[PDB]
RNA sequence: AGUUGAGAAGCUUGCUGGAGGUAUCAGAAGUGCGAAUGCUGACAUGAGUAACGACAAUGGGUGUGAAAAACACCCACGCCGAAAGACCAAGGGUUCCUGCGCAACGUUAAUCGACGCAGGGUUAGUCGGUUCCUAAGGCGAGGCUGAAAAGCGUAGUCGAU
RNA sequence: AACCCACUCCCGUUGAAAAGGUAGGGGAUGACUUGUGGAUCGGAGUGAAAGGCUAAUCAAGCUCGGAGAUAGCUGGUUCUC
RNA sequence: GGAGUCGGCAAACAGACUUUGAUCCGGAGAUCUCUGAAUGGGGGAACCCACCUAGGAUAACCUAGGUAUCUUGUACUGAAUCCAUAGGUGCAAGAGGCGAACCAGGGGAACUGAAACAUCUAAGUACCCUGAGGAAAAGAAAUCAACCGAGAUUCCCUUAGUAGUGGCGAGCGAACGGGGAUUAGCCCUUAAGCUUCAUUGAUUUUAGCGGAACGCUCUGGAAAGUGCGGCCAUAGUGGGUGAUAGCCCCGUACGCGAAAGGAUCUUUGAAGUGAAAUCGAGUAGGACGGAGCACGAGAAACUUUGUCUGAACAUGGGGGGACCAUCCUCCAAGGCUAAAUACUACUGACUGACCGAUAGUGAACCAGUACCGUGAGGGAAAGGCGAAAAGAACCCCGGAG
């Protein structure tokens, strides 16, 4: 199990967006993820004759590795690590520092 | 077609369900060649169809 | 091929020497023939090719308990 | 001027053909020959 | 012919120029059919599938084109095309 | 670039480069190239020199094009014509036709091409195969022979010219 | 004449060509020429016999192994005092 | 298991799949074209032509099964020829081909060395061929010792480059006696053992699960680097994250884990086999010609056999390196046996005073490829943007180059 998901909030730790938070929009392969309002770039796109184009400058979000954000602690504001706790019938994800789940 | 409820079925009524699916492949291969096929998804819908009531009418026996 | 059908015996392979001490290869042949024996439980011939070894052998021990050993060890005649 | 290569597709199947080498255990020591080499060809 | 050889022989039409004046001019048809298919089966095909009568097929197989390309020399399938001629007045529709 | 030793060499720095290096003393060597008509790659000289592949032969006009000695058409000259014209077989395998192209290929340029990209194109009861039959020859159940592998061969069954 | 050959001169020799070309030359119903298929091969085959030919290779083919054969013979052998 | 997915070169455009559990991983099953031992008959591999039985269609077929050869067994049958023999058909079981090495056998060189070369060497090597197994082979004294004794076979270290052998040249080369690894014997008045089924338990293997501990500050595009202070340790020299991380990620030490397959060891039952009947005769010994013994005919013992001969019967027979006598020690001509030993084409984990793109595999890259040759066969070159494609919108010259 991966203990970095979509739709969760998290905050970036170490890069050129180091304090941001965000949501997370996709995971890709190969360890890197999508985060919602960080990691903007510019696309210059030429726009050929060829079947209509796309445009011109579009500007969209790059993605960055998975190690280089965390999960926010929406009850200390902190960057926090996340276990896996013993499981009855289930696994689920709790915080590292406090152990109640991350929700 | 889910395997659950095709083993409900019998060797009668299963052919006559593989029979219909070859008749749907055949005019989805007339669409492709003609060029009005947009659910391009559908070809390899119907194969596994095929394939699936295959399986269990041997296990019928 | 060169074997006798009672004992076995092929070609076997050695040196001829000169006076020199010169060396050649060589083959050392069995000494057989073929020959018709008389069956008397039968009232046949079988004709076998044997060394004239095997021949002796028959004689001391009989056609019948040749013959059996033969049939035995799966060779045909 | 004759060249010494003057083609037949049936004198070539004749004499280097799969089924010419699998006629003889000789012919059969070179296409285990060529499998061991990875060969793509294997036959003429 | 078993009940599911009938829908396996036809590939779809063949379209072109070449076709498309065979379709008015002379009432013939020009399809892409199975390798293996002979010409009675696809008379006893096109018959059952589109409820018309076929008078005569001709077939003839193409070699496929030889393509090269960086990683070297590629070629695409060998497929057969057949020709159907119908009655002197019926339309054939898919 | 400077500087230090008798030498192999050491040291300090300007510029370039953008992530690794190894004082000292020991231990192990794929440890030091100018030559071997040495091996591999790159680049010189000859030199912008020889040559541009049958000495049948070309001259105008128009068009297209960024650009025409060579492309297309027209007028006019030449050459082959028991072929340098047609058609089968072998061999080759898409070189065939059309649209779009000119970097490379074409011993020059190219708008052209047996060149690149993409489409299209081969329709048989009678043509040629296959199917029937055999020649030379091959293989060959059983068989005979042979250290082993195997050789020869009967019934047979392959093999067109 | 076609077809098969190869006597002479010249050209060509980095060739148009790893054996040709232009002029002349011999045989041209036969011990002829030629297509397709087949058989014989490495101390072996074939040879109207030149030690010729056996895939541009022949007083013993090519290929892979023994094999890094052997070389009292040539050549080379790399920093300092 | 727990949220993304529709393989790569290799991207875009589309169509879809699903927390009612998908892609993905593992066990089991189904399908499995044509060629190839190729096996219905032929063939120029990937092609052509068939026959028989059963079922189904009415036209010019479809579906599913069978049809190679040889060996062994069994049933029917039946030539010359009377009986029965060969021979002929029908069934059952088995085999066939491939594979780098190791093993046991059959055949068997030459270059080279001897500073020439014949005996000799190279060498019973290279190579060709035939069988078997996971190992094979060999194995339970007709053995050595020396008047004291040892006690089946296999492998290692010594004796020892010694005794011998040798155109006595070049060379070849033991044994007795010791030190070790392994431990085991059982049958022909029918045994250990081995194989296959059925059951008693244990252990592994084919996937996975949890898995501790960090902040501030400076330079910087980006801290893991600076400076200060902490925490975890059965986990601290692992890989990578925008520069050098025990505490960011995946891991690591350590604990857990299997519907179902494979394997090994363990019980205790059956069946077969071991198996050759009955203690060994054309055998021991001998003559001629060869091989093997370190031993090349030499005083030449011993083993083996191509040709020819040929005993005795425990008051008998074999050996103790010509041969004789005396002593000593064994019982051939019938069998079966684990371990210690040999090798790696193949799978996994770890390691390296190994290489780092002319190196290391011929081969880091679509390599036994391109290419060369009729064929057997030979056989290359060719890695690196950046942290992230953010891979350069737009204007000008130029042939819409
Ligand atoms: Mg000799
Ligand atoms: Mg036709
Ligand atoms: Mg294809
Ligand atoms: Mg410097
Ligand atoms: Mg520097
Ligand atoms: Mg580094
Ligand atoms: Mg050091
Ligand atoms: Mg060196
Ligand atoms: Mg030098
Ligand atoms: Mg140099
Ligand atoms: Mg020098
Ligand atoms: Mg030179
Ligand atoms: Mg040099
Ligand atoms: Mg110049
Ligand atoms: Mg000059
Ligand atoms: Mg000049
Ligand atoms: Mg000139
Ligand atoms: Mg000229
Ligand atoms: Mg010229
Ligand atoms: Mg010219
Ligand atoms: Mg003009
Ligand atoms: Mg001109
Ligand atoms: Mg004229
Ligand atoms: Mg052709
Ligand atoms: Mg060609
Ligand atoms: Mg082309
Ligand atoms: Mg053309
Ligand atoms: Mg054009
Ligand atoms: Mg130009
Ligand atoms: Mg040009
Ligand atoms: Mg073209
Ligand atoms: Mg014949
Ligand atoms: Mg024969
Ligand atoms: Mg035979
Ligand atoms: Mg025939
Ligand atoms: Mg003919
Ligand atoms: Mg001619
Ligand atoms: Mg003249
Ligand atoms: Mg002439
Ligand atoms: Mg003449
Ligand atoms: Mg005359
Ligand atoms: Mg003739
Ligand atoms: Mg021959
Ligand atoms: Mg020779
Ligand atoms: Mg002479
Ligand atoms: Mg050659
Ligand atoms: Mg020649
Ligand atoms: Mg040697
Ligand atoms: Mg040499
Ligand atoms: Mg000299
Ligand atoms: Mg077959
Ligand atoms: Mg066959
Ligand atoms: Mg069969
Ligand atoms: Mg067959
Ligand atoms: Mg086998
Ligand atoms: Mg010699
Ligand atoms: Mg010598
Ligand atoms: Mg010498
Ligand atoms: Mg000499
Ligand atoms: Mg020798
Ligand atoms: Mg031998
Ligand atoms: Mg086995
Ligand atoms: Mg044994
Ligand atoms: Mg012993
Ligand atoms: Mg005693
Ligand atoms: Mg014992
Ligand atoms: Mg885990
Ligand atoms: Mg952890
Ligand atoms: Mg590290
Ligand atoms: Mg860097
Ligand atoms: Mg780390
Ligand atoms: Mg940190
Ligand atoms: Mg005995
Ligand atoms: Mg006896
Ligand atoms: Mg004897
Ligand atoms: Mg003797
Ligand atoms: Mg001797
Ligand atoms: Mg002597
Ligand atoms: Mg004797
Ligand atoms: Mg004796
Ligand atoms: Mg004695
Ligand atoms: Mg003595
Ligand atoms: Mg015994
Ligand atoms: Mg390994
Ligand atoms: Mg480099
Ligand atoms: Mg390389
Ligand atoms: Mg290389
Ligand atoms: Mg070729």
């Amino acid at each position: 199990m991966q203990k970095i998901r979509r739709d969760d909030e998290v905050i970036v730790i170490a890069g050129k967006d180091k304090g941001k938070r965000g949501k997370v929009l996709k995971v890709l392969a190969d360890d890197r993820l999508v985060v919602g309002g960080v990691n903007l770039i510019k696309r210059h796109t030429k726009p050929n004759p060829m079947l209509g184009q796309q445009g011109g400058i579009v500007e969209k979000e790059a993605p960055l590795h998975v190690s280089n954000v965390a999960i926010f602690n929406t009850e200390t504001s902190k960057a926090d690590r996340v276990g896996f706790k013993v499981e009855d019938g289930k696994k689920i994800r709790v915080f590292k520092s406090t152990q109640k789940p991350v929700q | 077609m889910k395997a659950n409820e095709l083993r409900e079925k019998s060797v009668e009524q299963l052919n006559e369900q593989l029979l219909g699916l070859l008749r749907d492949q055949f005019n989805l291969r007339m669409q492709k060649a003609t060029g009005q096929l947009g659910q391009s998804h559908l070809l390899s819908q119907v194969k596994r169809d095929i394939a699936r009531v295959k399986t269990v009418l041997n296990q019928q026996a | 091929s060169r074997v006798c059908q009672v004992t076995g015996k092929g070609p076997v392979t050695g040196n001829n020497i000169s006076h020199a001490h010169n060396k050649t290869r060589r083959r050392f042949l069995p000494n057989l023939q073929h020959h018709r024996f008389w069956v008397e439980s039968e009232k046949r011939f079988v004709r076998l090719r044997v060394s004239a070894k095997g021949m002796r052998i028959i004689d001391k021990r009989g056609i019948e308990a040749v013959l059996a050993d033969l049939r035995a060890r799966g060779e045909k005649f | 001027m004759k060249r010494t290569f003057q083609p037949s597709t049936l004198k070539r199947a004749r004499v280097h053909g799969f089924r010419a080498r699998m006629a003889t255990k000789n012919g059969r020591q070179v296409l285990s020959r060529r499998r061991a080499k990875g060969r793509k060809r294997l036959t003429v | 012919m078993n009940q599911e050889r009938v829908f396996k022989v036809l590939l779809g039409p063949h379209i072109s120029e070449k076709a498309t004046g065979l379709a008015d001019g002379k009432s013939q048809f020009v399809f892409k059919v199975a390798t293996d298919a002979t010409k009675l089966e696809i008379k006893k095909a096109v018959e059952s599938l589109f409820s018309v009568k076929v008078q005569r097929v001709t077939t003839l197989n193409v070699k496929g084109k030889t393509k090269r390309t960086a990683r070297g020399l590629g070629k695409r399938n060998d497929w057969k095309k057949a020709y159907i001629a119908l009655q002197p007045g019926q339309d054939l529709d898919f």
